[PDB]
């Protein structure tokens, strides 16, 4: 009851949703750039911070 | 003195660490970061100098009358 030539719209369909998961998946998240994350990573150092203007 | 599996922390495989969360949008909550909240006390401190004055000065009083 399934003929040979209906399987290309199968795949076309899955096609369209594993191309729809593909394009959100591709992204992906970066280095955090917060200063309020790393601000630890200064005030560890081994001299204080000098505030320079 | 200890193997390099002790000290590399696996015996064949490292295993991947899930990375700690951030919450964009705003500041990091740990036990470290609490300065941000609770800053040194600096809204009164004359305030305590007075009351510091006045707790002395009627404890010796209600003391020197309970003495006598
Ligand atoms: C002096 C000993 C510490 C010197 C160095 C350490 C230091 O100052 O660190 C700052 C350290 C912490 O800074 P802070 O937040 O200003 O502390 C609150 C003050 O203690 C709050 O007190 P205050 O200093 O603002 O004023 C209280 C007042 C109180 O006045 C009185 O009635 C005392 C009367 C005495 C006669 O006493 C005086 O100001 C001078 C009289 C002698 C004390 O304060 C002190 O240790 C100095 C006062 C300590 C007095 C009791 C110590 C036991
Ligand atoms: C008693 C409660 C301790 C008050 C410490 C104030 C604070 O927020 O804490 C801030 C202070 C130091 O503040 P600084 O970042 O200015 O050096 O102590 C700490 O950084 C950690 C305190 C841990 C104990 C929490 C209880
Ligand atoms: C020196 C004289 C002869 C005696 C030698 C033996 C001395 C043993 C006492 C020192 C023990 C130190 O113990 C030390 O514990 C830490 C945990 O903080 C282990 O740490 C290990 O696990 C952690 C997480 O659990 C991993 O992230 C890390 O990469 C890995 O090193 C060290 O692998 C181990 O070496
Ligand atoms: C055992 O001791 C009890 C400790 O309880 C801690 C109470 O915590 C409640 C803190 O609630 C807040 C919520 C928000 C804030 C803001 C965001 C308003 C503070 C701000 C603007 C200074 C960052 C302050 C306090
Ligand atoms: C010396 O310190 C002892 C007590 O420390 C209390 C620290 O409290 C800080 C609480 O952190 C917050 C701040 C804000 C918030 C809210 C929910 C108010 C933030 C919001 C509205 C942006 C989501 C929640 C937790």
């Amino acid at each position: 009851d399934v003929p040979i030539e209906k399987i290309p719209e199968h795949a076309n369909v899955l096609l369209k949703k594993i191309d729809a998961c593909l394009e959100i998946l591709s992204k992906d998240i970066g280095e955090v750039t917060d200063a309020e994350a790393h601000e630890m990573y200064f005030e560890t150092s081994k001299f204080q911070i000098l505030h320079i203007y | 003195p200890l193997p390099n599996a002790v000290v590399q922390g696996y015996t064949s495989v490292r295993g991947p660490k899930r990375p700690l969360d951030h919450f964009y949008g705003r500041t990091p909550l740990n036990i470290d970061t609490l300065w941000h909240w609770v800053k040194f006390p600096h809204r009164y401190d004359n305030l305590r100098f007075a009351v510091c004055f006045w707790a002395f000065l009627v404890s010796a009083h209600f003391a020197n009358k309970k003495q006598r």
